[PDB]
C-alpha cells in the first residue's frame, strides 16, 4: 500500500496547488463584517431576503462540496498528491460554509437565520439543483468505479465550482461593487478565488481522465457534459427568476450564469457554449475591493 | 511580430492559436533575437510564472510588450502578471484577456500589435 512521497512529483502542478491552498487559506483568517448593519438596514424588505436567500444557497453549495464531493472523488483518486490537494480543498468548503454564518449571524436574529435554513432546506429547485451535481457524487460510494463516473464526478464538481455558485455570487458582488455591505462582500472574493482555483485543479484532473477514456468513451461523457450543462442552466434560469424577479435583476443573473458557465467549460478544456459578452461591470466593481 | 508565450493548462495556447501569429512556447533554453511580444498566464496574488521570470532575465532587450490571460475574479489582481513586466522593462501592456479570450480579446490583441509597431 502506497504512502503519499513528496519527494517523487507524480504530477507537475499538484504542488503549487498544495501551497496556494495554504496561502489563500491564510489571507482569510485576517479581519470580518459589522460595519455592513450601516448599508444593511438602508436596503429594502425585497433586497435584503434575496441577500439572505442567495446566501442560504451558496451554504447549501459549499456544504454538499465539503461533506460530499471532495471526499468521493478524492477516496478513488490514484493519484495521492492531488488526493491530499483535494482533501484540503474539500476543508477549504467548510471554512467557506463557516464564513456564510458568519455573515448571517451579523445580519440576522438566530430565529431569522433559522428561518432561511428552513427554507433553503425545503425548497424543491435548491433540493433539485444540489440533487443533480451529489448524484454524480453518490454514484462513487462502491468500491470500484469506471473512469467515466469519475470523470463525470469530477465535471459535476468543475460545474459546481465555476457554475453554479454564481447565481448567488452575483448579488454580494453587485450590491458591493455599489458600496452596499462591502465587508461581506470582501470575505465573498476571497471565496471566489479558493473556488476558482478549486474548478482549475479539478479541471486539470477531469481532462487527465478524459485522456485514458476510449473513443466511445469520450463521445458519451461529451454527450453527458453537454446535457448536464444546459440541464443545470435550465435549473438556474428558474432559480433566478424565483429570486430576482423581485428586485428586477433576473436578465443580469442570467447572463452572469452564462458568463461563468463558460468558464467552468473552459476548466474542463471544453469550447464554450454561451454567447460570449463582457462581465458586469458593476459586479466587476464588487470584484476590486481591496 | 513574433509572440513568445508560457501557458500551463492550456489556455494561453488556445489564444495563440486564435492569432494566426507566428508564436513560440519558451523554455529554459530559448533565446529570441528579434522584436516579440510576450503573452504569459497569471500564478498567485497577481504574479509572473517563475519560467517567465527566468525567460525574461535572458530575453528582454528585444521585448516590444505583454499581453496577460487571467481572471477577472481576482479582482485587482486581474491580469497582474502584465503590470508587473510592464513596469519592469518599461515595456506597453498590449492587452488582458480571461481564460483563453474571446473573439474581441482576439482582435483587440492584433490591433494593439500593429498600434505598437
Ligand atoms: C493557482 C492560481 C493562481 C491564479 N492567480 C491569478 C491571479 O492572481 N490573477 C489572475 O488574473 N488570474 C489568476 N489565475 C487564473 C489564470 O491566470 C488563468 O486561468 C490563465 O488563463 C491560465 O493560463 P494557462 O491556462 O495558459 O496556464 C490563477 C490561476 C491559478 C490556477
Ligand atoms: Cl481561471
Ligand atoms: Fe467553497
Ligand atoms: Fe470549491
Amino acid at each position: 500500500m502506497r504512502a503519499v512521497n513528496w519527494n517523487k512529483k507524480e504530477d507537475d502542478f499538484s504542488l503549487m496547488f498544495w501551497k496556494q491552498n495554504i496561502a489563500q487559506f491564510w489571507t482569510e483568517e485576517e479581519i470580518a463584517v459589522s460595519s455592513d448593519k450601516n448599508t444593511w438596514v438602508q436596503l429594502s424588505k425585497e433586497e435584503q431576503i434575496a441577500y439572505k436567500r442567495v446566501l442560504g444557497g451558496l451554504t447549501l453549495l459549499d456544504t454538499k462540496q465539503g461533506g460530499e464531493g471532495m471526499p468521493l472523488v478524492l477516496v478513488h483518486l490514484e493519484n495521492l498528491q492531488a488526493k491530499s490537494v483535494l482533501a484540503f480543498m474539500g476543508a477549504m468548503e467548510e471554512v467557506h460554509a463557516k464564513s456564510y454564518s458568519h455573515i448571517f449571524t451579523t445580519l440576522a436574529t438566530e430565529e431569522e437565520i433559522d428561518d432561511i435554513f428552513d427554507w433553503v432546506d425545503n425548497h424543491p429547485l435548491l433540493e433539485k439543483k444540489a440533487g443533480i451535481i451529489t448524484s454524480y457524487y453518490r454514484r462513487l460510494l462502491k468500491p470500484e468505479v469506471t473512469k467515466k463516473e469519475l470523470y463525470m464526478a469530477m465535471v459535476a464538481s468543475v460545474f459546481l465550482e465555476s457554475y453554479l455558485f454564481y447565481s448567488g455570487f452575483f448579488y454580494p458582488l453587485y450590491l458591493a461593487g455599489q458600496g452596499k455591505l462591502t465587508a461581506s462582500g470582501e470575505i465573498i472574493n476571497l471565496i471566489i478565488r479558493d473556488e476558482s482555483i478549486h474548478g482549475v485543479f479539478v479541471g486539470i484532473l477531469a481532462q487527465q481522465i478524459f485522456a485514458e477514456l476510449s473513443a466511445e468513451e469520450q463521445q458519451e461523457v461529451q454527450k453527458e457534459t453537454q446535457e448536464l450543462l444546459m440541464e443545470l442552466y435550465e435549473i438556474e434560469m428558474a432559480y433566478t427568476e424565483e429570486i430576482y424577479t423581485s428586485i428586477g435583476l433576473v436578465e443580469d443573473v442570467n447572463r452572469f450564469v452564462r458568463y461563468n458557465a463558460n468558464k467552468g467549460l473552459m476548466n474542463l478544456g471544453l469550447e464554450p457554449k454561451f454567447e460570449e459578452e463582457e462581465i458586469n461591470p458593476i459586479v466587476l466593481n464588487g470584484l476590486r475591493t481591496d | 511580430m513574433l509572440v513568445a508565450y508560457d501557458s500551463m493548462t492550456g489556455n494561453v495556447k488556445r489564444f495563440i492559436h486564435k492569432l494566426n501569429m507566428p508564436a513560440v512556447q519558451i523554455d529554459e533554453d530559448l533565446v529570441i533575437d528579434e522584436d516579440f511580444i510576450l503573452i504569459t498566464y497569471t500564478t498567485g496574488f497577481g504574479n509572473v510564472p517563475e519560467r517567465v521570470l527566468d525567460f525574461l532575465e535572458r530575453n528582454n532587450e528585444k521585448l516590444k510588450g505583454v499581453s496577460a490571460s487571467g481572471n477577472r475574479n481576482w479582482g485587482d489582481m486581474f491580469g497582474a502578471s502584465a503590470d508587473k513586466i510592464s513596469t519592469k522593462y518599461e515595456v506597453p501592456i498590449v492587452s488582458k484577456f480571461e481564460l483563453s479570450g474571446t473573439n474581441n480579446d482576439v482582435e483587440y490583441f492584433k490591433e494593439r500589435v500593429r498600434e505598437i509597431a
